[PDB]
């Protein structure tokens, strides 16, 4: 849904749709998201600091 | 492995042509694709001759 908002999202609704099913059959218990971060020329390249 | 969510068929893989041996009980071969069942299991191992 395209927006035009940094933070406290809108009160307009949408709903959604499903894409594709996954049948595992196993209980999930935990999750964690995933992020990309970019090495440029200003930053050293080393990903400590 | 475990298969669930999928339509596929036997018959393709039964015309390979190269397959040593075969064996099924319960359900005869040319009548298995029709009876529907729940999930399908395959146990794959290595075994001398
Ligand atoms: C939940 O996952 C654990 C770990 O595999 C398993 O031992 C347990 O039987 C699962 N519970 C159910 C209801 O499937």
């Amino acid at each position: 849904t395209p927006i035009n908002l940094v933070r406290d999202l809108p009160q307009g609704f949408s709903a959604l749709e499903p894409l594709v099913d996954l049948p595992i059959g196993i209980n999930i218990t935990r999750f964690q998201t995933l992020l990309a971060l970019h090495r440029s020329y200003l930053t050293p390249g080393d990903s400590s600091s | 492995k475990r298969i669930s969510n999928c339509v596929a068929d036997y018959s393709v893989l039964y015309n390979s042509a190269s397959f040593s041996t075969f064996k099924c009980y319960g359900v005869s071969p040319t009548k298995l694709n029709d009876l529907c069942f729940t999930n399908v299991y395959a146990d794959s191992f290595v075994i001398r001759g």
